[PDB]
DNA sequence: GATCCCTCTAGATAT
DNA sequence: ATATCTAGAGGGATC
């Protein structure tokens, strides 16, 4: 669903084995897991601050939950992430943080997985929001938690099966173990994955924790159709489609106004009244005006809306045009994505697929008239077929559908000053070709980050977490002048000698 | 800058005859002139427009010396157009009964544009002639006319009822007034007009002879009087040692209405009686009032809110070194998909004005990119305070100019990571062979391009990029109707707008049987 | 689902940018 | 109805 | 000084 949230519970073991270390340089599993949770918290705050995150420790001497099961400490309940929780978790980070954790919560006590999963299920059920995903990340480094005791282990498998039945996804995030984690000894029948893709013993720990520690700051907006329009062939063959924005300029979050002292959000209200009595001007005793130098033209608001009305919302198929007639330099505004919808007109997907297949075969594009909503002048757009593309890992790099390209009107193009064409001799072209070949690189869409947005995120993190000095974002859009100077060498001098006269700047 | 335009319209009796089913040439010329003057007035351009009518019953022109230049009247002298001119164009001007040679009218327009511009400064002088060429003429002053145009630097445009080269639809795409209808006198007039355009500009002058129907769906009337954009000077840098002086213009930039709707009182029709204010109230109960000086800006961070003052933000803001246009590297053109273009403008990059070395260097770069089939990834910052962008500069070579076209590329945060269900692999939405053949026939029938014979050139039957934005003309029509008759509802959308917004009738006629087959082969039911 | 992000289920995992790396 | 998102409109304001 | 960045009223999607 759309309104559904994502619920994540970090299950961190507090056994003594987690507090050991095989090397001084290496990090003990406990603080590594704490850093994992911190990275997840920061990434979620930047991205999906509407989700729910909780942290539960099992194996402690002290108990804290809604059931009073022993050796279960719920540090945080299912709630939106915040800076206070991040700092509270930081209190245990690293050396002397492990000591603080051991001093304020016990460790090394005996536990029971069934009770732990019971506590997690109660945590999931207690909150009243609607969620799409109920995930649990278990941080542990013991292959058989209840290897010695059979009854507790069996109850654990039963409880895990129950949680799988009710829809709780159970992941496994094993840390480093000197003897190898040896997955599939106990955890095989409980983890929600379809199967253990690797049935090795996993001497190492960095299975997927590197993905968690890898911080990528982006909003990650949920999927939602901009408009659920109707593609009409002539006037009767009407299919239902949806318009999405696969690319949209990421904006800096808008600042909010709050009270000077209490630091609480302040609601803004706008009111309009005449300056003769103060009585509010209801939107039925005012009119729109335009003075064109000496004459005033007066129109009702309804008339101003009406003069912009051409067609009903939807796409009117004008025809089919070969793709070679769509010029690359006639770009107007970011293109959209058209994908069929079966919720309104049953049978739209079949016709949409047939149109997509035939347009791909014939290398044509459906030229249509686009009216996004009522009282909006239409534009001319091209639905370019877009075949599904999968990489070597079989992931959807490019979804199948249509690409809605906006075609500029006659007055969206500007006349340009006449310039005499001065062509270059083949020697200069060859030298510049050598220069171009020197600086060749492979380009990907996700290769550059917005320096402004990254710096804003770093500044916000530093302000909220009370950091001593904000981390400076690395600007990847800055040319590596030293690198290309070393790469080119004397090519630039030769090119300037060939082209630039000896008295030019 | 400011330009002086003279509209020489034909009014005589032969311009009023009409073949049934086709609008009279007088009405079409009136529509074109109305569109031109509407755009000039409601955009508040400073161009001065005259209006000379030839073929009228009366005679009022400076050259009316007796038994010469008769039946020609200068209806409107050179001045700023106003709503009055639109009023005469729409209602006052009536077709005449006499005839006049269009060369005499051209000479009269010459005199109007000559002995009415002294003192005033005009960058361009333009004359637009609307006529049917059905009147006898004398080619006795042709050389003098051509020399006068050449010396005085005055342009020319000709509009005719028939294009130079099913039912006739005004402003639509397709056939116009039949090519056989042109009479011998019209043929002679057309050949004289063609020779005049050739001797005036050259082979391209043939492109300045339009038809009323095709003029109503183009910006040809404003082509010679439009002001070009201003250049943005910078330096293309490849490293810290190579720099090319460049000037970048905006090619594609969406045009929006410049004038804003002013909110006024419905009783006094004045704006000072209406003003807008905002009241700041705490979200808590009792809605206490807070002044502007008692509010400090803050930011949202998860479930917490952190105060971040404007001064602190300005000191903490990402500081850019300033204006820059720097090449980050070169990549294969196939790696820059057209679907990733961002921003709301397209920049065409030339070398610096009258700079030979910069032109040679930029042409070298453009040809190097074209030969290797590569594009340049550049970092573009318009100003010191502007947010830096990353974009693609790909070569654009034509028969008369070369340039680099810049379109902004997305950042990693502008990409959306949704996933969509596969369509080809679906076993429930798989069309059968009959449905595929039906769609194939439908696509064949609704083709918008004509594969021309004897040459490998594709002709565009529906060139939408040359169609003006209908919203501006519709708004101008509504405004003019309200100004002239402020007691009536808004008029319906003009028929030629619908004609120019619709595909040619051949496409619709050829796609009836395939569309019926699609309807009978794809069961579509609207869910309740 | 392959390539699905662990932090945000239902979305694709964002890989590090990397910038410009000459061959 | 409420909340978020996205054009659109209108205004403000340094290079 | 035009343009850009920033800032405010609206229309659907989705509960």
């Amino acid at each position: 669903k759309y309104s559904g949230r994502d619920s994540l519970i970090f299950l961190v073991d507090a056994s003594k084995a987690m507090f050991e270390s095989q090397s001084e340089d290496e990090l003990t599993p406990f603080d590594m897991s704490i850093q994992c949770i911190q990275s997840v918290y920061i990434s979620k705050i930047i991205s999906s601050d509407r989700d729910l995150l909780a942290v539960v420790f099992y194996g402690t001497e002290k108990d804290k939950n809604s059931v009073n099961f022993k050796n279960i400490y719920v540090l945080q309940e299912l709630d939106n992430p915040g800076a206070k929780r991040i700092l509270e978790l930081d209190q245990f980070k690293g050396q002397q943080g492990q000591k603080r954790f051991q001093d304020m919560m016990g460790h090394g006590s005996d536990y029971s997985l069934s009770e732990v999963l019971w506590v997690c299920a109660n945590l999931f059920s207690d909150v009243q929001f609607k969620m799409s995903h109920k995930r649990i990340m278990l941080f542990t480094n013991e292959d058989n938690p209840h290897g010695n005791d059979s009854a507790k282990a069996s109850r654990a498998r039963t409880k895990a099966g129950d949680l799988r039945d009710t829809g709780i996804f159970l992941d496994l995030m094993h840390l480093k173990k000197p003897g190898g984690f040896d997955i599939s000894l106990f955890y095989r029948d409980i983890i929600s994955i379809a199967e253990d893709e690797d049935l090795r013993v996993h001497f190492e720990e960095s299975s997927k924790l590197e993905d968690l520690l890898r911080k990528v700051r982006a909003k990650e907006t949920r999927k939602r159709a901009l408009s659920r329009l109707k593609l009409k062939l002539n006037k009767d063959i009407v299919i239902s489609v949806g318009i999405y924005n696969l690319v949209q300029k990421a904006l800096k979050p808008p600042p909010i106004k709050l009270y000077r002292e209490t630091n609480e959000p302040v609601k803004t209200k706008t009111r309009t009244f005449n300056t003769s009595t103060g009585g509010l001007l209801l939107p039925s005793d005012t009119k729109r005006s335009q003075i064109y130098g000496s004459r005033q033209i007066i129109l009702e608001k309804e008339e101003t809306e009406e003069l912009k009305r051409f067609d009903d919302p939807g796409l009117m198929l004008m025809g089919f045009k070969p793709l070679v007639l769509l010029k690359k330099h006639h770009y107007l505004r970011p293109s959209l994505f058209v994908y069929p919808e079966e919720s309104l007109v049953i049978g739209s997907s079949t016709l949409f697929s047939a149109l997509l297949i035939k347009c791909l075969e014939k290398e044509v594009a459906a030229l249509c008239r686009y009216t996004p909503r009522r009282n909006i002048p239409p534009y001319f757009v091209a639905l370019v077929p877009q075949e599904e593309e999968l990489d070597d890992q079989k992931i959807q790099v490019t979804p199948p559908g249509f690409q809605l390209v906006f075609l500029p009107f006659a007055d969206d193009k500007r006349k340009m000053p006449f310039t005499e064409k001065i062509m270059a001799t083949p020697e200069q072209v060859g030298k510049m070709k050598a220069i171009v070949e020197k600086l060749r690189f492979t380009y990907r869409s996700d290769s550059f980050e917005n320096p402004v947005l990254q710096q804003h995120f770093r500044n916000l993190e530093a302000l909220a977490l009370d950091l001593m000095e904000p981390e400076q974002a690395v600007d990847l859009t800055l040319p590596k002048v030293e690198a290309m100077n070393k790469r080119l060498g004397s090519l630039v001098d030769e090119f300037k000698e060939l082209v630039y006269p000896p008295d030019y700047n | 800058n400011k330009a002086a335009v003279v509209l020489c319209m034909d009014v005589g009796f032969t311009m009023s005859n009409s073949i049934p089913g086709i609008e009279s040439p007088f009405e079409q010329a009136k529509k074109v002139i109305t569109m031109f003057v509407q755009r000039q007035v409601f955009a508040e351009n400073k161009d001065e427009i005259a209006l000379v009518l030839f073929g009228t019953d009366g005679t009022d022109n400076p050259l009316s010396g007796g038994d010469q230049y008769q039946n020609i009247t200068v209806h409107r002298h050179l001045m700023l157009p106003d709503f009055d001119l639109l009023e005469d164009i729409e209602s006052k001007i009536q077709p005449g009964s006499q005839q006049a040679d269009f060369l005499d009218a051209l000479i009269v327009s010459m005199d109007v544009i000559q002995h009415e511009t002294i003192g005033k400064k005009f960058e361009k002088r333009h004359i637009e002639i609307f006529t049917d060429l059905s009147s006898r003429f004398s080619k006795s002053q042709l050389d003098i006319i051509i020399h006068s145009l050449k010396k005085c630097d005055i342009s020319l445009q000709f509009f005719l009822p028939f294009s130079l080269g099913g039912p006739f639809r005004l402003g639509g795409h397709g056939p116009s007034f039949p090519l056989k209808g042109i009479t011998e006198q019209q043929k002679e007039g057309l050949e004289i007009v063609k020779m005049v355009m050739i001797s005036l500009e050259g082979e391209d002058g043939l492109d300045e002879i339009y038809s009323f129907s095709e003029s109503l769906r183009k910006l040809c009337v404003f082509k010679k009087i439009e002001r070009h954009s201003i250049h943005w000077p910078c330096r293309l840098t490849i490293g810290s040692n190579l720099s090319i002086r460049i000037a970048a213009y905006k090619s594609i930039l969406q045009e929006r209405v410049k004038k804003t709707w002013t909110v006024v009182d419905a009783k006094t029709l004045k704006k000072e009686d209406i003003q807008k204010e905002t009241v700041y109230c705490l979200n808590d109960d009792d809605e206490t009032e807070v002044l502007k000086e008692d509010i400090i800006q803050g930011f949202r961070y998860g479930s917490d809110i952190v105060p971040f003052s404007k001064v602190d933000e300005e000191q903490m803001k990402y500081k850019s070194e300033g204006k820059c246009f720097s090449v980050l590297g070169f990549c294969k053109s196939s790696q820059v998909q057209r679907r990733f273009f961002m921003g709301n403008q397209v920049l065409k990059v030339f070398a610096a004005r009258d700079d030979e070395a910069a032109a040679v260097a930029l042409s070298s770069l453009i040809h190097a990119l074209d030969d290797l089939d590569m594009v340049a990834i550049v970092r573009y910052a318009y100003d010191k305070r502007a947010n830096p962008q990353v974009g693609v500069a790909f070569p654009h070579i034509k028969h008369n100019y070369e340039c680099l076209v810049y379109v902004q590329l997305p950042f990693m945060e502008d990409l959306r990571q949704y996933m969509f269900s596969s369509l080809k692999n679906s076993k429930k939405y798989a069309p059968t062979e009959a449905q595929l053949n039906a769609v194939d026939a439908l696509i064949d029938s609704m083709s918008l391009a004509k594969k021309d014979e004897k040459t490998d050139t594709l002709e565009d039957l529906f060139p939408t990029t040359k169609i003006p934005n209908p919203r501006f003309q519709r708004l101008f029509q509504c405004l003019l109707h309200r100004a002239l008759h402020p007691r009536e509802p808004l008029p319906p959308i003009q028929q030629h707008i619908w004609n120019m917004l619709n595909p040619p009738a051949e496409v619709t006629t050829k796609s009836q049987i395939p569309l019926s087959k699609i309807k009978t082969l794809f069961p579509l039911i609207e869910a309740k | 689902c392959p390539g699905e992000s662990l932090i945000n289920p239902g979305f694709k995992s964002r890989k590090p940018a990397g910038g410009v790396d000459f061959d």
